[PDB]
RNA sequence: AACAUAAUUAAUUUCUACGUUUAUGGAGAUAAAAGCAUACUGAGUGUGCUUGGAAU
RNA sequence: ACUAUGCUUAGCCAUAAACCUAAAUAAUUAAAUUUAACAAAACUAUUUGCCAGAGAACUACUAGCCAUAGCUUAAAACUCAAAGGAC
RNA sequence: AAAGGUUUGGUCCUGGCCUUAUAAUUAAUUAGAGGUAAAAUUACACAUGCAAACCUCCAUAGACCGGUGUAAAAUCCCUUAAACAUUUACUUAAAAUUUAAGGAGAGGGUAUCAAGCACAUUAAAAUAGCUUAAGACACCUUGCCUAGCCACACCCCCACGGGACUCAGCAGUGAUAAAUAUUAAGCAAUAAACGAAAGUUUGACUAAGUUAUACCUCUUAGGGUUGGUAAAUUUCGUGCCAGCCACCGCGGUCAUACGAU
């Protein structure tokens, strides 16, 4: 662009950073609604443990439960955090192990 | 590569090289110059090279430039009294034009130095306060004075916690 | 812009009317021409009412005097 | 005879309109430094000026004097001088009529008409 | 689904006319007139006039 | 709506009471010779145009 | 085999790979410059228009228009770590 | 940026995403004490206590300090004029502090907001003008100008009036939120108010209490990681399972990538 064109337009317009699953918040608290399995996109082949939760904001989201084995059930309380599950499409939330009803993986 | 011809003209160092600081009387400087010709070459260079420097040092002066309106290039200054100073810059180099206008309507070096000294009259080296305005925020920084308790713990006897305990004991 | 005296004779002799370029371009379409016509009409009516009120107000004052 | 408050005690501009009675619309331009580019561009302002004699024509350069008291909401200046008349310029250096970069009357001659 | 598109087009243009008419009523009412200017009838500009 | 009392130290009362916005078919996952524009039908063909096909 | 149509005279439609896929101008052929590669040797100055990862999308909505499946203007959610070009 | 990883059969170009640096908050695991700074989910609702007096009556003060970011593109800088609910002197001139009217210039977003609709001039009251792609008007969001300044003070933009009827003063409580300081001591210091004054008052403030949020001084050692980017895995179990990934990717029986060690 010419200097006259740069002057008339000024600095480049920067669209604001889009909010993610946590809505620009470190963590959210949600109530478990259902516990189900999600199938990772091929080439990945597994039965990943996830749960649907109603977050404090009022929306409903799917959250991956990390660790080998969880005791979560409906009506339980959990603290979810950010971080996408790469193989699971649409799963942008994860459960925090060791907070509220969710407990640390049981080393056996 | 910086765009345009002579991109050095768009640097703060170049703009600060201007030496023509007009007197407070000067209000407007109209520039009449011709884009084609041989006797108006110095005027064209003056608009190209010097007008940016003049405006930089004289932000409140209205510089308006007119092209191809008269047979010869000239400068006309309008003063606050109502006087009009016509200058003829035909067959004159851009450097000659700058020196001429400096002589007739430019502040002298002595006057400018006095204003610079006057501007800083209220800054005192001894004054304490924020870094933006003062050299030292607190007297703890000075050598020989009691240092800041955060950096160096104060003696127990100089602390309110200790003094209060003794008063209870008494 | 250069020789106004010659300009005046040329237009008069050649019979050419010169209109100056308008500072601002005006868009034209059915919605604009209809809204712009009403706005002019509304204004004129308001000013006509004001003139009538001024005449009546002055007439009453004159009678009192 | 106190002077105006407005900063623009003296402004030069071009008469861009003359359709108001005894008033001339004048466009002035100043140079403003672009902070990113460090280049000067033209910032133009419009000034209403009192033309007592209606002696102004579109396209002519004029000098305005700040009025001591604002005549109206927008009229805060008067016509001090017509620096250049549209098409009727008189060279300041020589004093002879000109039409562009040329002399309608040679400076060597002394018509005194 | 073109039939619906024509149906949507004819209903969209009708709302477009009402918005035009209402905007004209706002102007004269704000100016202080209690009736539209004499001999004025809002032109129907979105109907099949051509 | 807004007068008047007083006045041989000086004061008193009056100084009103319409419209406009938000909300409760389409496109995307886990896998359980050609082309462009356009018309018709169904990609087939028509008319013009391009070589990002080919031709000694 | 035959029709809309290609033709004419009056109105409308405003679309092409409407592309030489090259914006328009004034330069220079030296900067010891294939400054990717293929096209069409390279490069400089000036002015305007335009562009800012991909699909969603020559789409939705808005506005203009003798057009009414159209034309011009033109998003977001969404989803990904590619998409794309020359060899 | 001194860069790195990542499209392909391969090479080159283009182009995004990600990594490495720095910080704030919350969270998991972990931790001795001491000095310092800071303290912060919500303009949602609030039990209780306190936060403004002084003083020979009159007055003065409670218009400040303190708190919050409600509203508004709201502002900055500058000019002019006048004041003050003031001070100090003179019985009149220096200041501090404001107010009002303005403007050289600067000042967020959307142009699918493109026209606004009286927004102008003259001063016999006529003229038809004014702003606008050099961005008017409309709508949306936002405290900014940071020795500090602006705006607000339950709501009704205001507060005669009306009503959802008062902690956005300190400390506390409920609800809410990922978010968690004492219902504390003293007017000794400085500041403010009052008094002629000895003095009096102050949840300003001062000195403490609380908390790894930060730095300093010490002293215990814990947390994570170990395919590549990118410093560092030895034996076993599992076998596209269970799991792991910021990106590329790993696991279908010789796993440096998952789990234990
Ligand atoms: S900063 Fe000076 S005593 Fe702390
Ligand atoms: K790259
Ligand atoms: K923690
Ligand atoms: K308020
Ligand atoms: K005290
Ligand atoms: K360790
Ligand atoms: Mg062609
Ligand atoms: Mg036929
Ligand atoms: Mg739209
Ligand atoms: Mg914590
Ligand atoms: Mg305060
Ligand atoms: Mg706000
Ligand atoms: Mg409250
Ligand atoms: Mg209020
Ligand atoms: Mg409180
Ligand atoms: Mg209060
Ligand atoms: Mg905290
Ligand atoms: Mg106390
Ligand atoms: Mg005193
Ligand atoms: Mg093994
Ligand atoms: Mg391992």
């Amino acid at each position: 662009a010419t200097l006259n064109q740069m002057h008339r337009l000024g600095p480049r317009k920067e669209p604001p950073k889009r909010l993610g699953p946590t809505e620009g918040r470190p963590q959210l608290k949600g109530v478990v609604l259902r516990t189900f399995i999600r199938k990772p996109k091929k080439p990945n082949s597994a039965n990943r443990k996830c749960c649907r939760v109603r977050l404090s904001t009022g929306k409903e989201a799917v959250c991956f439960i990390p660790g080998e084995g969880h005791t979560l059930q409906e009506h339980h309380v959990v603290l979810v955090e950010g971080g996408r599950t790469q193989d699971l499409p649409g799963v942008k939330l994860k459960v925090v192990r060791g907070k509220y009803d969710c407990g640390h993986v049981q080393k056996k | 590569p910086m765009k345009g011809r002579f991109p050095i003209r768009r640097t703060l160092q170049y703009l600060g090289r201007g030496d023509v600081v007009f007197k407070e009387s000067v209000k407007i400087m109209t520039v009449n110059y011709n884009t084609y010709g041989e006797l108006g070459e110095g005027a064209r260079k003056f608009v190209f090279f010097n007008i940016p420097q003049i405006q930089y040092k004289n932000p409140w002066v209205q510089i308006m430039m007119f092209k191809n309106m008269t047979p010869s290039p000239f400068l006309r200054f309008y003063l606050d009294s109502g006087e009009q100073v016509l200058v003829d810059v035909e067959t004159k180099s851009n450097k000659e034009i700058m020196e001429h206008i400096k002589k007739i309507l430019g502040k002298k070096e002595e006057t400018l130095r006095e204003e610079e000294l006057e501007k800083q009259q209220r800054f005192h080296p001894g004054n304490f306060g924020p870094r933006k305005y003062c050299l030292r925020e607190c007297m703890c920084e000075v050598e020989g004075q009691v240092p800041c308790p955060g950096l160096v713990p104060l003696p127990k006897e100089m602390t309110g916690k200790y003094k209060a305990a003794l008063k209870a004991s008494t | 812009q250069t020789n106004y005296d010659v300009f005046e004779k040329t237009c008069k002799e050649l019979g050419v009317e010169y209109t100056l370029p308008p500072l601002h371009f005006q868009k034209v379409h059915r919605r604009f021409l209809a809204k712009k016509a009403l706005c002019i009409r509304v204004y004129q009516e308001v000013q006509k009412l004001k003139k009538q009120k001024r005449a009546l107000k002055a007439a009453a004052a004159a009678a009192k005097k | 005879i106190v002077r105006s408050s407005v900063h623009a005690k003296w402004v030069v501009g071009k008469v861009i309109g003359t359709a108001m009675i005894k008033t001339a619309k004048v466009r002035a331009t100043r140079l403003v430094l672009d902070p990113y580019l460090l280049k000067y561009f033209n910032k133009r302002k419009t000034y209403f000026a009192h033309d007592a004699l209606q002696q102004c024509s579109v396209g002519d350069i004029v000098l305005l004097r700040a009025l001591p008291v604002p005549r109206s909401k927008h009229v805060k200046h008067e016509l001090a001088e017509i620096i250049f008349k549209v098409g009727r310029v008189i060279d300041p250096v020589t004093g002879k009529p000109c039409a562009g970069t040329a002399y309608l009357e040679s400076p060597l001659s002394e018509p005194r008409e | 689904t073109r039939f619906l598109r024509r149906k949507v087009r004819e209903g969209r243009l009708k709302k477009k006319q009402i918005k035009f008419e209402k905007d004209l009523k706002r102007i004269w009412l704000k100016a202080g007139l209690k009736e539209a200017p004499e001999n004025w009838q809002t032109p129907k500009i979105y109907l099949k006039n051509k």
